[PDB]
């Protein structure tokens, strides 16, 4: 039996979100993609470069915001601009959020030579789609 | 800080192949024609053989840039099949979905 | 028959953006644009507003300090056309030779202590110093 | 002068206000060069030293040292034709290839003398 | 003291009659605290309802057209109308356009995403001209057709020249014009070896 | 009440050179979402109608690129997992516009182009015969 | 195969459009082919194949030492190494040959 990115059943007290509860065969049927770019299009290029950038950005954000991210990240590219959208918690103080946001945006912009803009949506707790 | 010594050697081969690349092109141009005298072509053959081994472009292998897997790698994304499937199933690859028809 | 070709109008590279900006108007319910648009992240008072901006500026300074301290991690151009601002910053006297040209370099870099010490060493060496360079050094010392 | 530069900075400071909207941020990015200049040209910021089509293509002017007759001329005609058809190379490197062939033939003139060929 | 409490969403402060283009000036990620729309997205669970906009990652994963409302589009076009000229009235039909401008130039610009914008496909220049417009007699017409070969389509009586050797689009355009000029001049020119036809 | 009293309109300067004439502009947008393309098409059509540009929109046939990979990590060649990438095309052809109008329209649509959508714009520039080709001097 | 008029017309066309004037053979045409395209080694895909793992590792290592990046994997490795040292299994130093 397949076990690719599937959250298996449990006692029933395990909370899951919409993204992690849906199996990969539901992609483009019930849930969309976590990253949008023109690399994976007919005639376009730099698909490998976008993939490497996306992987590094997700790891960088995960380590830069420990215990903050609730769900996955939404990465968008429009021309030269890069948009990183994250759903975070509210445990940390706003001063720490603003300090990290300014530091992360500046560091990523200089590293990837493109304007990087970070947007945060704070939630009281991790949203539970269902209990598996 | 690369994945393994095999990847490190491949990087060195790519660097040494990027260097001496124009020199190989110029010498091989002499070797790949019948207009030039045969003695000059043989000298060009000796020169290109005396060139460093790692500068040969056929010693470069398209390994995975995540797990250093020498085979099962898609060239468009430069990823091994297992890493590519893992990212695709998670949904981190744009415009990639399961094929059903 | 003759066709009348209209003259080519010209505008600045930001003229369209300025026109689009003029279309929209100031909104009242919104907070200042510098802050986030999240209910938890939006400032509540003026003191919170100032503190959040200072924290964000502090983060930018920390990021800039890291970039300047470790330029080698960001020396990889991947953007075309080149973006000079998004590059590592260098503020060091690369030319270590004791000469007028390197002294002028330190004057441009605004290294007051290095420039005056180098000027003293140059004077002790006996090599001539241009009047313009001396005046430039005085301007740097007077301001700092 | 330095004082005038600082005076200009002070004038910028008193005329400087925090960004008020996304359009202003895009305008600032465009002026700073961080953002592209729409419409997209796909060639902005790239000039091959202002060279023209005749300089890029017609490279026969660089074969003056090379003999105009013989197998060497035939080989160089092939090389120049390939360089002219190449779109990924600049004029500087195209000449550099010709310079390398001229130097190589000069070094190997003795072999050419054996094969009854004269270079330069 | 208790943890900092998030303020109520500003949609409450927003009124029914509002300048929505001002609320969403540019393209921005979806914000439930700023969008006064009770939009739900997500596949419902058994005896369930689609997830609310708060914390809905699926809504965030949609490129929103809030900044492109019809009112905003009309206002933006009205401001940008000052930047546009008027097409000539005499060139009413394509026949008149062909009559006054026999030469047509085709080039392609590509819009991509990423730090780099360079694209080698932007150097291709296509020049189309009908040989009927060109001042060609019998000898020049026949010689030009033989020289160009497959570059000329007899059914459309159109000569098409594609230039991609030059690195720059302007250089390709200059080379294309130069090729057309030399082809025309050489076609009109008569050579002695042509007598052996 | 707190509205700006005066607004500084962007400066538009008319040069002395004739504007470039474009016979037809073919704007082809590639994407993975048909609804996004439909929304972008409606936005582009509305903008063209407001600016008075004649525009025709049609849907080129879609392309699907499929490939297969091993389902497992070892000794399971028989079982495969198949992936695909769907590229949907939408072509908007605008005719009888000048260079200035085309430049403004392109800049407006490109800035409003959503993420994950590629645009290819094909030009059709009208030109006269060159001076050298006017008459057979040779 | 072709008449003299056709041959000279074809040669004139080759001169006009930039092709090789002389009647070369297939082997000799490789000289034109080699210089008409970038070498595979010189292509950007070849040398810029791997990302700079030295940069992507040292930069994160510097950030972690500066207290701006938390690595769960590195914390796991450090904790396991500390526990092994407490248990007794410590890494032998270079030049300390247990078997020697
Ligand atoms: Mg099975
Ligand atoms: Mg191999």
């Amino acid at each position: 039996k397949n076990r690719a990115a599937r959250v298996r059943v449990s006692k029933g007290d395990k909370p899951v979100t919409y993204e992690e509860a849906h199996a990969p065969h539901y992609i483009a049927h019930r849930k969309g993609w976590l990253s949008l770019h023109t690399g994976n299009l007919d005639g376009e290029d730099h698909a490998a470069e976008r993939t490497v950038e996306d992987v590094f950005l997700r790891k960088f954000m995960w380590g830069t915001f420990p215990g903050c991210l609730a769900d996955q990240l939404v990465l968008k590219r429009r021309g030269n601009q890069l948009e990183i959208c994250a759903v975070v918690l509210r445990q940390l103080s706003p001063h720490k959020y603003y300090f990290l946001v300014g530091y992360s945006e500046t560091l990523l912009s200089y590293f990837y030579k493109c304007p990087v803009r970070l947007h945060l949506q704070t939630v009281p707790s991790k949203v539970v789609y269902k209990y598996l | 800080h690369y994945v393994d010594w095999r990847m490190w050697r491949d990087v060195k081969r790519r660097k040494m192949a990027y260097e001496y690349a124009d020199e190989r092109l110029r010498i091989n141009s002499l070797r790949k024609n019948t207009i030039l005298p045969k003695i000059l072509q043989d000298v060009a053959d000796e020169e290109i053989a005396a060139l460093p081994r790692d500068s040969c472009p056929v010693r470069i292998r398209n390994r995975c840039v995540m797990t250093s897997r020498p085979r099962g790698v898609k060239r468009r994304w430069r990823l091994s099949r297992i890493v590519f499937r893992h990212l695709a199933d998670h949904g981190q690859l744009s415009g990639i979905q399961r094929a059903t028809w | 028959e003759e066709v009348v070709i209209p003259k080519k109008k010209t505008w600045d590279k930001v003229a369209v953006l300025q026109a689009l900006a003029s279309t929209v108007n100031r909104d009242t319910t919104a907070v200042p644009y510098v802050f986030q648009d999240d209910p938890y992240l939006m400032p509540a008072s003026s003191l919170e507003s100032r503190s959040f901006l200072l924290a964000k500026k502090s983060g930018e300074n920390v990021a800039k300090f890291i970039i300047n301290s470790y330029p080698k991690y960001f020396q990889k151009d991947i953007a075309e056309p080149h973006i000079p601002c998004l590059m590592p910053e260098y503020f060091e006297p690369q030319i270590k030779d004791i000469s007028e040209a390197a002294l002028k370099e330190r004057i441009e870099l605004r290294k007051v202590k290095a420039s005056v010490d180098m000027f003293d060493q140059l004077l002790q060496a006996g090599t001539t110093v241009s009047l313009e360079t001396t005046n430039s050094l005085l301007d740097l010392l007077c301001y700092y | 002068s330095l004082w005038d530069v600082e005076f200009a900075k002070q004038l910028a400071t008193v005329n400087e206000q925090p960004l008020q909207n996304g359009f202003e941020e895009l305008i600032q990015w465009t002026k700073e060069g961080k953002l592209w200049e729409f419409p997209i040209n796909n060639e902005a910021g790239f000039d091959d030293d202002g060279s023209e089509f005749h300089e890029h293509i017609f490279l026969e002017k660089h074969l003056e040292s090379f003999p105009k007759q013989g197998p060497i001329r035939h080989f160089m005609e092939l090389v120049t034709c390939g360089l002219s058809k190449n779109p990924y190379l600049s004029v500087k490197q195209k000449v550099e290839h010709i310079e390398w062939f001229r130097n190589y033939f000069n070094e190997k003139k003795d072999i050419l003398k054996e094969s009854n060929i004269q270079f330069n | 003291p208790p943890r900092r409490k998030a303020l109520p969403p500003r949609t409450e402060k927003m009124a029914v009659d509002q300048d929505w283009p001002s609320v969403y000036p540019v393209a921005a990620p979806f914000k439930p605290s700023a969008v006064p729309l009770p939009v739900r997205m997500g596949y419902p669970v058994k005896k369930g309802v689609p997830m609310a906009k708060e914390g809905n990652l699926e809504l965030l994963k949609i490129p929103n057209f809030l900044h492109l409302t019809p009112v905003a589009i009309k206002k933006h076009c009205e401001a940008l109308k000052d930047f546009c000229t008027e097409w000539p009235a005499a060139l009413d039909s394509d026949e008149k356009c062909e009559k006054h401008f026999p030469i047509e130039i085709d080039s392609t610009d590509y819009v991509s995403s990423g730090p780099s914008v360079r694209n080698p496909r932007a150097r291709v220049v296509v020049l189309r001209v009908k040989l009927s417009s060109l001042n060609l007699d019998d000898h020049a017409k026949k010689k030009l057709i033989k020289l160009v070969g497959e570059r000329y389509c007899k059914t459309t009586d159109v000569l098409t020249i594609k230039t991609d050797r030059c690195p720059l689009r302007r250089q390709n355009y200059d080379y294309a014009v130069y090729l057309l000029t030399v082809l025309y001049h050489e076609s009109w020119n008569t050579e002695e070896w042509e007598k052996s036809k | 009440v707190d509205v700006p009293k005066d607004l500084t309109k962007p400066v538009v300067t008319i040069s002395d050179e004739p504007d470039i004439l474009y016979k037809r502009l073919s704007v082809l947008v590639k994407g993975h979402d048909k609804a996004v393309l439909d929304s972008y098409e409606y936005f582009a059509v509305l903008a063209a109608k407001e600016l008075g540009i004649s525009i025709k929109v049609h849907e080129p046939p879609r392309k699907i690129e499929r490939f297969t990979l091993l389902q497992s990590v070892h000794i399971y060649k028989k079982h495969r997992v198949q992936y695909e990438m769907r590229t949907l095309y939408r072509c908007l052809e605008l005719e009888h516009l000048t260079g200035s109008t085309a430049d403004v329209y392109l800049e407006y649509i490109q800035r409003n182009l959503p993420e994950g959508v590629a645009m290819e714009v094909t030009k059709t520039q009208l030109e006269q015969l060159p001076e050298h080709i006017k008459e057979p001097i040779w | 195969s072709l008449s003299e008029y056709a041959f000279r017309m074809s040669r004139l066309s080759a001169r006009l459009f930039g092709e090789v004037t002389r009647p070369t053979n297939s082997k000799s045409m490789k000289v034109v082919k080699l210089f008409s395209e970038l070498p595979l080694a010189k292509k950007k895909e070849t040398y810029d194949w791997y990302p700079n793992h030295h940069t992507y590792a040292e930069l994160m290592q510097t950030l972690r030492f500066l207290g701006l990046y938390r690595d769960e994997h590195q914390d796991f490795m450090d904790e396991q190494k500390r526990l092994k040292k407490l248990r007794g299994k410590e890494k032998p130093k270079k030049g300390e040959g247990k078997r020697a």
